[PDB]
């Protein structure tokens, strides 16, 4: 467990310096044929460095001339017998104490290497080449640019979490206020591959410009089928995000124990609030809102449905039949247990699902509707 | 101590 701090040193911050090198005397490793970091190659560097210091505690400031520096960029052509290389790809050194620790190098024979900002595995490349030189040891074409879910979890490890990073209420996707390039999709052709740290405030997966079937998840730590691919999302270890809206596919939004705002879009979804007090808008399309125990809407903290649709949209209660399935009630519990009545507030136009489960001596399951429901739209 | 990304 090597760090800029030592070995088996953890959760330490540190201040390094970095430096586009402009000349050499020697590469440690013996490649040859030295060329300089390009315009293009310094600005897609600085913004894997900003990955990095977005999600651990490092700051990093260049530095030029003849001042040393902790993390080093230089481009090579050639191999030690003086021959052109135009197979490899890049390599980087630990932190330590030795000649070369922390240079990280680049084979400029590599379109990829001299376009990073349009060869995606260039961005990548440098990526995760810092990730070495900070000590770090270890999808259709697309490569993801920025730090995934174990590197994330790795790299906080050894210089603790940043935890001021994008506190406000972030929009993860489509309308993206993040200002992250991979973060951030601009279109419907643009693929999302990325890990998210976000470290406060009320947040947002906004995948509403695919037309995919996507699959969703909010749970800390779980992965998401996003814009078409699999596996392509993730939320990091320590992480809440909140709310999630799919697109016109159709899509599985799954939420966790927080209060979430679901949108479903158009095309028929599936959505699960899970535990905690959540809103649920189906969107156009035949879409099904589903509950798989008491505890998901609790009358202490109850999901609302916005948007239902009597005959279109479902509510699926058929988890309950564990314990005996769910009996239907026209307007009054007979205390027996395992019923579930729909309750008409014309006053407000509200329906009240509500749901006495055997052994409770109160009535503890409720869903308020914004709309009229219908017997037949419940599943039990 | 070097490690050698994938081409
Ligand atoms: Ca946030
Ligand atoms: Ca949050
Ligand atoms: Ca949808
Ligand atoms: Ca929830
Ligand atoms: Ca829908
Ligand atoms: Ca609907
Ligand atoms: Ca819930
Ligand atoms: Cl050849
Ligand atoms: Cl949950
Ligand atoms: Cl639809
Ligand atoms: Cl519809
Ligand atoms: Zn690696
Ligand atoms: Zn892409």
């Amino acid at each position: 467990n090597v760090s800029w701090n030592g070995t088996n040193v953890f959760g330490k911050s540190a201040n390094l310096t970095f430096k586009f090198l402009q000349s050499v005397s020697s590469i440690p490793s013996g490649d040859t044929g030295f060329v300089k970091f390009n315009a293009e190659q310094i600005e897609q560097a600085k913004l894997s460095l900003q990955s990095w210091s977005d999600v651990a505690n490092l700051t990093f400031t260049e530095v030029t001339g003849n001042k040393s520096a902790n993390i080093t960029f230089g481009n090579y052509t050639r191999d030690a017998s003086g021959n052109l290389d135009y197979g490899t790809q890049a390599y980087a050194y630990y932190p330590g104490n030795y000649q070369g620790a922390g240079s990280s190098w680049y084979n400029y024979n590599q379109s990829n290497i001299r376009n990073p900002g349009s060869e995606e595995y260039g961005r990548q490349t440098f990526t995760h080449e810092i990730g070495h030189a900070l000590g770090l040891a270890h999808y259709n074409g697309h490569y993801g640019g920025a730090p995934m879910i174990d590197d994330i979890a790795a790299i906080q490890r050894l210089y603790g979490a940043n935890m001021t990073t994008r506190t406000g209420d972030s929009v993860y996707g489509f309308n993206s206020n993040t200002d992250r390039d991979f973060y951030t999709a601009t279109d419907s052709s643009k693929a999302l591959i990325f890990s998210v740290w976000d470290a406060g405030g009320t947040d947002t997966f906004d995948f509403s410009g695919y037309s995919n079937n996507q699959r969703i998840n909010l749970n800390e730590g779980s992965f998401s089928d996003v814009g078409g691919l699999k596996g392509n999302v993730s939320i990091a270890h320590g992480v809440t995000i909140e709310n999630a809206i799919g697109g016109s596919g159709n899509d599985i939004l799954v939420g966790n124990s927080a209060d979430n705002i679901l949108q479903g879009g158009a095309g028929n979804d599936v959505l699960y609030g899970g535990a905690g007090a959540d809103t649920l808008y189906g969107g156009a399309g035949r879409d099904t809102f589903v509950y798989g125990s008491g505890q998901d809407s609790t009358v202490a903290a109850y999901d609302w449905i916005a948007d239902f649709q009597k005959g279109i949209d479902k509510i699926d209660l058929s988890a309950f039949r564990n314990e005996g399935q769910l009996s239907f009630v026209q307007d009054q519990f007979t205390g027996k247990g395992q019923e579930v009545m729909l309750q008409w507030d014309a006053a407000n136009s509200i329906t009240n699902l509500w749901l006495h489960e055997a052994g409770h001596s109160s009535v503890d399951f409720l869903v308020r509707i914004v709309g009229q429901a219908a017997q037949s739209d419940i599943i039990v | 101590a070097k490690a050698s990304q994938a081409a």
